[PDB]
């Protein structure tokens, strides 16, 4: 029955199509709230600020011109 | 017997038609295009048993009318499994079907990875889609690329454009290069995000003069994260003129002899 196989096909695609539309809402729902949180954020307290808004990141990627006192301003100013 | 065979499966789609038993006489079969009849008929009556005629026809595959098909009848996410086969290739087609899965799959973690490992396709067409594909991510990737093109300054500049929270610092790390950061970073202080702009200048500290730093601080009367920059100054300068007085002292003393 070839009416029925096609019929059966259409069927399978439908299915298939349901849940690809389910999935893409899921994670479109997922990266509205990642993006709400993406929206949720500004832009010591003034130390409370440079470690908020924007904070370095203290790597070991240092290589430029050894810039050490990044060690002491984490702890002596900046985010002290 | 074994065109008997594809005969008396294919010739009777009413009452004579079997999916497995055609997996075997493939083997000696000399044309390719009686796969493709076979995996057609499948689809048309069995999708569903395409996986099979899949992991047994692996060798021998013209894969490029073989995923044109597969659009076409636009079962490529249920030719999916096939296509996680046939992606170590890095080909065109395979590349640019499995970015568009990844586009409508609204994926950017394994779309990272794929276009990571595979990079037949351009830079252009991909930054448009990410660029307005909802995500901080998606549009991230598609400044990454801009370097992955070997076009910086424009991904930075879009960091400039949204990405500002400490995603503008983020790229400005990557930009490496000078003659930009300069007036970039000024803009940037014409917005009070300065607040962090100690790190918003190191993030590329490299090759900075502090001289142009000392006008602008006068320029505003500025000097926080900047007396951190200015003990940067004198504390590589005090390094400086310090291994220059020793160089100096070994010269001297060795000029006698």
């Amino acid at each position: 029955t070839e009416q029925e196989w096609r019929e059966k096909a259409k069927k399978d695609l439908e299915e298939w199509n349901q849940r690809q539309s389910e999935q893409v809402e899921k994670n479109k729902i997922n990266n509205r709230i990642a993006d709400k949180a993406f929206y949720q954020q500004p832009d010591g307290t003034e130390w409370e600020k440079v470690a908020q808004l924007c904070d370095f990141n203290p790597k070991s990627s240092k290589q430029c011109k050894d810039v050490s006192r990044l060690r002491s301003v984490l702890m002596s100013l900046k985010q002290t | 017997e074994y065109d008997n065979a594809i005969i008396t499966m294919m010739n009777h789609p009413t009452d004579a038609w079997k999916e497995g038993q055609f997996k075997d006489i493939i083997t000696k079969v000399a044309n390719v295009e009686l796969y493709y009849r076979a995996i057609q008929f499948y689809l048309e009556f069995k999708p569903l048993l395409l996986n099979d005629l899949l992991m047994v026809l692996s060798p021998r595959l013209d894969h490029t009318r073989a995923v044109n098909y597969f659009s076409k009848v636009k079962q490529l996410p249920l030719v999916k499994p096939y296509l996680r086969s046939v992606q170590n290739h890095n080909n065109k087609s395979v590349n640019e079907s499995l970015n568009n899965l990844f586009i409508t799959e609204e994926d950017y973690q394994a779309l990272r990875t794929s276009i990571d490992a595979y990079d037949n396709f351009d830079n252009i067409s991909l930054a448009q889609r990410l660029e307005k594909h909802e995500l901080i991510e998606f549009r991230r990737i598609a400044a990454y690329l801009f370097k992955g093109n070997n076009r910086w300054k424009q991904s930075v500049e879009l960091c400039k454009k949204d990405s500002l929270y400490k995603d503008a610092m983020q790229y400005a790390s990557e930009s490496k290069d000078t003659e930009l950061a300069e007036e970039l970073l000024q803009w940037f202080l014409q917005e009070e995000k300065r607040e962090c702009f100690g790190a918003c200048l190191f993030t590329c500290y490299d090759l900075l003069r502090p001289d142009v730093v000392l006008e602008t601080a006068w320029r505003h009367n500025i000097m926080d994260f900047a007396m951190p920059y200015f003990i940067q100054v004198m504390k590589e300068y005090l390094t400086k003129v310090d291994k220059l007085d020793a160089s100096e002292s070994l010269r001297k003393e060795e000029e006698q002899a």
